[PDB]
């Protein structure tokens, strides 16, 4: 007896959004990180697909600040934003793991040079003050 | 009702406990929904780094039994008053896991 | 249940070959229940020259013996070595069964090889039983598939945990523990695993099951091999040696405690390691513990075990789940302090829950108070609780000395 | 296709014999090794080396009252 082979809870297509989204809003290209942004703050269906998107922020911004990369946690703070004023998702089961990924961006030291984008990292500090408030 | 126990196998995996049974051949507030969440049950502080120092499936499958299926169903909460009969289930090798040759 | 008799369509089958063209119903219904009847006279005759005659077996000298006994003349030819044979005739929507009887030449039964002479009736005595059982002399009664190498792995370990001894155990679960290629071979632990903690219903063996547990969490220990499509099944076992009531076969000095706390730090860990927000393996089995606790009518081990569960996931979930219900405290001395039956067994368990429960809200009443603590246990329920948190708050400031 | 799309996707299949080869080599030997090991572990064992049991352990010898049964006679059949 062979259980069946199972199928994932994403259309093979939506694994691309999924892809095409992400591959967007690591910031490229400045439009397109708005396209993807444009999508994920109004998409209606964007449940069910909003544990892939909460582990990538979380895992991301951990192995993000390994090396201090500014803008990898700038797109994924203003990611973090664009989750948040959608309206038709329910993000309170998802909250655990987005709240200390933002207090890490606040609370921790920076790898990368100390001054000169010390001005974005207190907007780093801005917006992830922000959206902890 | 009472549970006695019905074994089908005798013959593959825990025929080790059906021979000892001897069974032979086929022969036979707080529960508001919040509380629950996991920003309000898990220690998630602890994360915060502090001076730390697709055709085919991109993310993995879930187990659809765990994810889905309600095994606390085979949970025996009293032996004697178990509210349904229990029945003995067949391996069923599930080949979406890999490192299974088949 | 009913008179069994010939059917009636026999009859006209036999009619015709006298030569009766039609025979009506009525008629035939009058022969079969004679030819049945006199069936039943020598079925119930034959039977007594087998009996008498002791044979169980109703030769066809039996019938021949009966029906001399009704004067009605023998049936000839039924004394040689035959048997039951019937040929199937289809034809044109005739349908019937006959013999098909053969023939042999006559010099080939003048020339057939004889049997050998038959034996006369001799005696022999011998002995049954001497004063005692039957002697053993001869006149007597006598009395996918796993392949082979990993087949008798998994027998050796399996029974290498169902206590011979103990070093063979602890080498079978050093074997689980750290071996690189046992995947497999996982389904069919978890298979056994799962059943054997079942088989605790029919036999309540604390020791097997804590042996079931130890082997539980000597799978988890295992870096190599990836539980996560086995955990629904692992899940309802260490729940079972949680949340059931009777754990032990004699309940008073079985200390099923331990299998609770135990069992309980297993959930812990393997909620810990698996739980993931498309699982809710931790919200669904806090949702059990906590409507297993806050219901009434369960027994002090179920929740001495849901309250062990629920303190051992961490501190957040005793101060939203535990702390609440501290005023069941009351609810339990009122059967510890004063109770009409002394000499029961719920009084053991009652203060087994109130230790428990004190032991492990005490980190938490010094977590979610001022420091002086005066008479936070006169505000506490029993004014118990309060000195167990005064201990902790002392033990904590022992803890920060000693760093 | 995405808003309204729905079609399924599988997780990616190995089928070949190189890979497939070598998981039922190493697994078959991986078993073999754990097994050899809890058995002279678990008993009466020998040792090329002055005190080694961590290290290749060996099964001790021991004798049998009929040795043609065990050697001759097949046991897969």
């Amino acid at each position: 007896r062979l259980k069946p082979r199972s199928i994932h809870e994403l259309s093979v297509e939506q694994q691309l959004y999924y892809k095409e989204i992400t591959e967007a809003c690591v910031g490229s290209c400045e439009a397109k990180r708005a396209e993807a942004l444009q999508s994920i703050a109004t998409d209606p269906g964007l449940y069910q697909m909003l544990p892939r998107f909460s582990t990538f922020i979380s895992e991301g911004v951990r192995v993000n600040v390994v090396q201090n990369n500014l803008a990898l946690l700038i797109y994924l703070m203003r990611m973090v934003k664009a989750l948040m004023d959608n309206p038709t998702l329910y993000l309170e089961k998802y909250v655990h793991e987005l709240i200390p990924a933002v207090m890490t961006c606040i609370v921790s030291r920076q790898l990368c040079l100390r001054p000169d984008v010390d001005n974005h990292w207190a907007l780093r500090d801005f917006a992830a003050r922000l959206v902890a408030q | 009702d009472t549970k006695p126990r019905v074994a089908e196998w005798r013959y593959g995996p825990a025929r080790l406990w059906y021979d000892m049974l001897g069974v032979p051949e086929d022969g036979s507030d707080l529960l508001a929904d919040e509380n629950f969440l996991m920003v309000t049950q898990l220690h998630w502080e602890d994360d915060i780094i502090w001076d730390g120092e697709p055709w085919y499936s991109i993310f993995p499958i879930d187990n659809e039994d765990l994810v889905y299926g309600r095994w606390e169903d085979n949970i025996i909460w009293d032996a004697q008053a178990m509210p349904r009969l229990l029945e003995p289930p067949v391996l069923t090798l599930d080949p979406n896991d890999e490192n299974l040759i088949l | 249940l009913s008179n069994t008799v010939l059917p009636s369509e026999s009859m006209k089958v036999v009619a015709e070959s006298m030569g009766i063209a039609q025979i009506q119903e009525e008629t035939c219904q009058l022969l079969t229940d004679e030819v049945s009847y006199r069936i039943k006279e020598i079925a119930q005759d034959a039977l007594k020259f087998m009996h008498m005659g002791k044979r169980q077996k109703l030769t066809t000298s039996d019938i021949d013996y009966a029906l001399k006994l009704k004067n009605v003349e023998p049936l000839y030819g039924f004394h040689a070595q035959e048997f039951i044979p019937f040929r199937f005739a289809s034809g044109g929507g005739r349908e019937l069964y006959f013999y098909e009887e053969k023939e042999v030449d006559l010099s080939d039964i003048i020339n057939t090889p004889l049997p050998r002479v038959p034996l006369d009736v001799c005696l022999k005595a011998h002995w049954l039983s001497i004063e005692g059982c039957q002697p053993a002399i001869p006149e007597n009664p006598p009395p996918h598939e796993l392949s082979v190498e990993q087949q008798l792995y998994y027998k050796e370990i399996t029974e290498a945990c169902v206590g011979s001894c103990e070093a063979k155990r602890a080498e079978a679960l050093q074997s689980i523990a750290t071996d690189p290629g046992l995947y497999q071979m996982l389904p069919r632990f978890s298979t056994f695993i799962s059943e054997g903690v079942r088989v605790n219903v029919v036999q309540n063996n604390l020791a097997l099951l804590i042996y079931l547990m130890r082997m539980v969490k000597a799978l988890m220990d295992n870096p190599t091999l990836y539980l996560e499509k086995y955990v629904h099944e692992l899940i309802p076992a260490v729940m079972t040696c949680i949340v059931s009531r009777q754990l032990c076969l004699r309940p008073d000095v079985d200390n099923h405690w331990a299998l609770r706390d135990f069992a309980a730090r297993l959930v812990a860990q393997i909620c810990k390691h698996f739980s993931t927000t498309t699982n809710n393996i931790q919200s669904r089995i806090t949702k059990t513990f906590t409507k297993s606790w806050v219901d009434e009518k369960t027994p002090w081990t179920t929740r001495y075990g849901s309250i062990a569960g629920l303190a051992e996931l961490g501190h957040d979930v005793i101060k939203t789940l535990i702390l609440p219900r501290l005023q069941q405290e009351g609810e339990r001395i009122r059967s510890v302090l004063d109770g009409p039956v002394l000499s029961n067994i719920d009084r053991i368990g009652a203060d087994h829950v109130q230790s428990l429960l004190l032991k492990h809200c005490a980190p938490v009443l010094a977590k979610l108070r001022p420091p002086p603590d005066n008479q936070d246990a006169y505000r506490a329920e029993f004014g118990s609780l309060g000195p167990l948190l005064c201990s902790q708050v002392v033990k904590a400031r022992a803890q920060a000395a000693l760093q | 296709p995405h808003t309204y799309i729905k079609t399924p996707t599988y997780r990616e299949p190995v089928s070949d014999y190189q890979v497939l080869r070598e998981k039922a080599a190493s697994q078959r030997r991986d078993v073999e090794r754990a097994l050899t090991r809890f058995m002279a572990k678990t008993g009466e064992t020998q040792s090329l080396f002055k005190d080694d049991v961590s290290t290749f352990p060996l099964i001790a010898a021991r004798p049998f009252t009929i040795p043609y049964l065990t050697a001759l006679l097949p046991s897969e059949l």
